[PDB]
This record gives C-alpha cells, sequence and structure tokens, in this order.
C-alpha cells in the first residue's frame, strides 16, 4: 500500500551577505586602488 | 559444518522497482543511468550529468511495520526500502517470516552514508529525537531485527564499496559455524548530499562522461549509482529455493602500497582468489564466470584483470567469460556486490548472461583479452555451466570475494497426480496484491512448486493482510476471488449430515 | 607518513587511534615489524563521522582528500595500511 507519500532530503537542505575579497597586488583586477592615497595612506 | 545456499533475494536498482524490471533492463541493453537532475540540478558544482537513480524514494507502508507517521517522516529512506525489500526476499524463498520469529537469524547490513541524519540534524530548536532511532547507522539492522524478531547478530558494517559482500562474508561464516540457522544479508546506497559526489570528483573517482566503461580503452572514472539490496542466506534445510550454494568466502586487505591507501593492489586479490579455490577444493577449470569489480578506472582494471588471468587463467584451455554489472546500472558504494549478485543470479536462473555495455575496444595494457583468455560478455551467451565468482575491491584496500556453484535441478518427472486440479490462495495488503498474486498462480498453473511456495507464504494474519483470495487452478471452471477479512478469530464449526 | 595538508583533513578520531594502535602493539612487548605481512585483523566501533561534516560543508573549497581521511571505512583501512595487516578491516557500526 503505497497511497501515503513521506519526507525525503532535498538538496538544499543541507549546506553549501556578499563577501568582497580588496586586493592591491598587482595581479589581482582592484590594483588600481593603490593610486588613491590620502594624506600618505591608502 | 553444512551447506550455505540463498534462497531469496529482492531489491530496488536503478531504472527498475523489482528485480524482474532490472533483468528486462539487463538483457534489453537499455542503459539505467539517466541524466535527469531528480536529486539536485544537473551540473551543479561541475558535477557528472549522469547518474543512477531509483524510481521513488518516498513510498513506504508505515501501518504494516508498525511506524507511526511522525516516526516514518523522519526515518532514513534506505531504511523504508529496506525494510520492504527485506521482507519480499524472506518470501522469494517461500518461506513465511512468522516461521522466523525467536530464531538466531542475523542481519548485517553494509552501509557507507548517512546523509538524511545530518539533514534532520540541523535545526537544534525544533529538531525531534525519533531521528536517533531512524537515521542511526546501527538501526539500519537493528530495526529490522526488532521487526522481524531476530535473537541474531545485528551488525552494520561500512568497509567502502565492498560492504555489502563483506556483509555477505561474515553471514556465511556465521551459518557455516552453526551460530545461526539464517541470515538477512543487505545493501543500501541513496545519493542525497551532492557534496559528497564532489568530495569523490575532486579525489579523481569519477568519471566526466559519467559512464563507467568497464574494460574499455577510454575508461576514465565510474558514476555513483543508488540502490537497495537484500538476500536470505540459510542453511540447506530450511531453504525451499536455491539460487546457488556459496562454496566458500573470503577477504583480506590489501597492507602497505607505495603508491597510496587508494591504489589498488593486484598480488593481494590473485592471493585471495588462490586461497579460496584452493580451500574450497574446486579446480580453476571449474570457473565460467567472474564478477570483476569493472568500476572502469584507468589503473583498478588492469590490475583486477592481470591478477584474475594470474590466478584462475594459468592452466586452462578455454576462455574464462568475464563481465562488469557497472556498466549497465552505475556503481552503488556500499552496495557494489550485492548488485553484481543479483545479475548473476538472474542470469543463472533465466539461462543467459547479462551483456555488457560500453565495450568497444579492450584495454591495451591487458593482455588476456588480446590473447583471447578472459572473453568480456558483450552478447547474450546461453550458460554451458560451471562455477561463478563475485569479486568486490574497496578504496581502502578490503577485498572479498566469492565462488557459487549454481543449480542444476531439472523439472519433475510428470507425474499422474499432477493433472489433479489444484487450490492457490493469496494474501495482500491491497486487492491489487491478491490480484497479482493469482493472476500469477494461474499463469504457471502446471508449476507446482512455485505454487507450493506461493501457498507457503499466504498464512499472514488478518490484522497484516486485510485482504485474501484464492483460485481453484486447473479446473473445469472458477475464476479468482478477493474479500477483505473481518477481523478477529472466527471459531470453525461441524455439522454431520444425516 | 601523513603529510600536513592532509593531517588537517582527518578525523581525530583516526590520528589518535593510530598513536593507541601502535602504543597497544609495544605494551605487549611485540614489535609492529613482526606483525607486517601477516593476517593480522582491524575491528573497530565507530558511530559518528562528524569530521566528514565539517568538512565538506563547503562545495567550492574542499578538498578530495577528507574522503580518504575522514570516511568511516578509513578508521579501520588505515591502520591495516600503515602497520601492513592482510587480515579483514571491518568498521561495525552497533551502538553502544
Amino acid at each position: 500500500d503505497h497511497s501515503l507519500a513521506w519526507d525525503v532530503p532535498a538538496a538544499e537542505d543541507f549546506p553549501n551577505a556578499a563577501i568582497y575579497n580588496i586586493d592591491t597586488s598587482s595581479e589581482s583586477p582592484d590594483h588600481y586602488l593603490v593610486d588613491h592615497t590620502l594624506d600618505g595612506r591608502v | 559444518p553444512e551447506e550455505v545456499v540463498i534462497a531469496g533475494m529482492s531489491g530496488k536498482l536503478p531504472e527498475s522497482e523489482n528485480l524482474q524490471e532490472f533483468w528486462d533492463n539487463l538483457i534489453g541493453g537499455v542503459d539505467m543511468v539517466t541524466d535527469d537532475d531528480r536529486r539536485w540540478k544537473a551540473g551543479l558544482y561541475g558535477l557528472p550529468r549522469r547518474s543512477g537513480k531509483l524510481k521513488d524514494l518516498s513510498r513506504f507502508d508505515a501501518s504494516f511495520f508498525g511506524v507511526h507517521p511522525k516516526q516514518a517522516h523522519t526515518m532514513d529512506p534506505q531504511l523504508r526500502l529496506l525494510l520492504e525489500v527485506t521482507y519480499e526476499a524472506i518470501v522469494d524463498g517461500g518461506i513465511n517470516p512468522d516461521s522466523l520469529r525467536g530464531t538466531h537469524t542475523g542481519v548485517w547490513v553494509g552501509v557507507s552514508g548517512s546523509e538524511t541524519s545530518e539533514a534532520l540534524s540541523r535545526d537544534p530548536e525544533t529538531l525531534v529525537g525519533y531521528s536517533m532511532v531512524g537515521c542511526q547507522r546501527a538501526m539500519m539492522a537493528n530495526r529490522l531485527s526488532f521487526f522481524f524478531d531476530f535473537r541474531g547478530p545485528s551488525i552494520a558494517l561500512d568497509t567502502a564499496c565492498s560492504s555489502s559482500l563483506m556483509a555477505l562474508q561474515n553471514a556465511y561464516q556465521a551459518i557455516h559455524s552453526g551460530q545461526c540457522p539464517a541470515a538477512i544479508v543487505g545493501g543500501i546506497n541513496v545519493l542525497l548530499k551532492p557534496n559528497t559526489s564532489v568530495q569523490f570528483l575532486r579525489l579523481g573517482m569519477l568519471s566526466p562522461e559519467g559512464t563507467c566503461k568497464a574494460f574499455d580503452t577510454a575508461g576514465n572514472g565510474y558514476c555513483r549509482s543508488e540502490g537497495v539490496v537484500a538476500v536470505l542466506l540459510t542453511k540447506k534445510s530450511l531453504a525451499r529455493r536455491v539460487y546457488a550454494t556459496i562454496l566458500n568466502a573470503g577477504t583480506n586487505t590489501d597492507g602497505f602500497k607505495e603508491q597510496g591507501v587508494t591504489f589498488p593492489s593486484g598480488d593481494i586479490q590473485e592471493q585471495l582468489i588462490r586461497s579460496l579455490y584452493q580451500s574450497a577444493g574446486v579446480a580453476p577449470e571449474s570457473f565460467e564466470y567472474i564478477e570483476a569489480h569493472g568500476t572502469g578506472t584507468k589503473v583498478g582494471d588492469p590490475q583486477e584483470l592481470n591478477g584474475i588471468t594470474r590466478a584462475l587463467c594459468a592452466t586452462r584451455q578455454e576462455p574464462l567469460l568475464i563481465g562488469s554489472t557497472k556498466s549497465n546500472m552505475g556503481h552503488p558504494e556500499p552496495a557494489s556486490g550485492l548488485a553484481a549478485l543479483a545479475k548473476v543470479l538472474l542470469s543463472l536462473e533465466h539461462g543467459l548472461w547479462a551483456p555488457n555495455l560500453h565495450f568497444h575496444s579492450p584495454n591495451p595494457e591487458i593482455p588476456a583479452l588480446l590473447d583471447g583468455r578472459l572473453q568480456v560478455v558483450d552478447q547474450p551467451l546461453p550458460v554451458r555451466g560451471g562455477n561463478v565468482g563475485i569479486n568486490s575491491f574497496g578504496f581502502g584496500g578490503s577485498n572479498v570475494h566469492i565462488i557459487l556453484r549454481p543449480n542444476t535441478q531439472p523439472p519433475p518427472a510428470p507425474a499422474p497426480h499432477a493433472t489433479l486440479p489444484r487450490l492457490l490462495r493469496a494474501s495482500g495488503r491491497t486487492p491489487e496484491a491478491v490480484q497479482k498474486l493469482l493472476e500469477q498462480g494461474l499463469r504457471h498453473s502446471q508449476d507446482l512448486a512455485f505454487l507450493s511456495m506461493l501457498n507457503d507464504i499466504a498464512a499472514v494474519p488478518a490484522t497484516a493482510m486485510p485482504f485474501r483470495g484464492y483460485a481453484v487452478l486447473g479446473g473445469e471452471r472458477g475464476g479468482p476471488e478477493v474479500q477483505q477479512v473481518p477481523a478477529g478469530e472466527r471459531p470453525l464449526w461441524f455439522i454431520c449430515s444425516g
């Protein structure tokens, strides 16, 4: 008898607030921030 | 020591609810590894787009197994399907489960994943304690023992990629040593958490094309696949149906390996195979088919195949047929052994070998395939005879191997009493069950053994199965009859006419 | 012989168990090299793999080494591998 349907864990039930990494290294796209210096400080 | 025989088998493998559909897919050359996105969005995290999956995981008859709705919703799908599969396995052997009640039957279950437990144990504020008794790994066997009332061992092994065959080996040893009269060996695997697939992909054990190409030049890896199987091992006296006889079972670990822990070895596997076939007293020339692991890995396949060549192909003239059930359905990690066992037993019963798939050109690093000593069964080949061997090897180095002697029992010679009409009685949870049982009885009305086994598994109380039916087979007339059984024992009276 | 990257991605149970197994062999007065290549078996009783849950919680950052170090079946397979045991390697999970 299979009239009823029971719970089955879903894909979103398991582990997988934007976070931005600011890096001035010459190899990074954000290298242009080095040129924004004020009072001898970036 | 007495004999150990396999009495019943049931399972829910990919794209197959029962084993009949599994065989129809195996012999029909239909790829059971679909590419839909039932489990999760296809291609998520770069995972392969193809995997083996079951048709439904939301079905479970709670009432028959005495599970309340709250408990059922928190029970692992593996356990829910395994209960039904175990019950089907017991009946498949023509054994009424009531007889096994109170005995020393032992349940050995091979499990490698417990993904459901994590899902249900993620919200401490609103989590129920029932999940511990429904999702805990040990409960995968203890629950079966509790329901079926087995007083024997209840273990949940964990060796990877070989757990089910290790459980079968342990059950064989338990029965062979006189500790248990029968055993229930099961293997369960369900794909629910994509992160495990990501782990396997990172290790490099998954094939980008998602196709396990066993023994093939372009063998990249293997595709994950889920499935549930269960086998009823029993001694000779109890068994009513005998698929095969376990001539010998063994196990051993690779040990130290310079390459690494996950690098398969061939010398150890050769030693295991040779030790088994020497202790059992079975010559290598008696083998006819070996069910290789056949995961399609560029390293494991040469090791396994050359080990087999050294162990068995030393001094035999005719070629040895080798096939892998993982090119047809995938690779249920903990249930690999039992899936191959089911395929072998079905092939033996139907008198034909299930063809492999995705085999075009042999691996150039395997001399036997080119030489012709080893022959991959890529076409339906009728069985000539001999013994069989199943080997499952995990990635931690746990090796197992079995030797099976098939059943050569021919149909009985016709007898005068066979023409008398015979009565078939069935019971079921719903009218459709009784209908199917009666239709099956009518289909094979001339097979006495099938009718006897059906009649021996129909004495289930009315509380558990409130529907019953009968069909006088072979008579001058009379179709099936079905009706619900009123509850409560009913007295039986006699009246002798004058 | 566990490299630093894999040591971080290994269950604490496995590491403590390796140490304790070596200590147990020596306490018996038997050199571990005497049992290498023999049929010594490893049985372990485990009822938890929380390290795997902790390590597989980031699909974009997890390393494959966690499976080979935190998998339940490796709690015995690792011991057999290091000590070179050719016998059974099982991970029983009957509770308590």
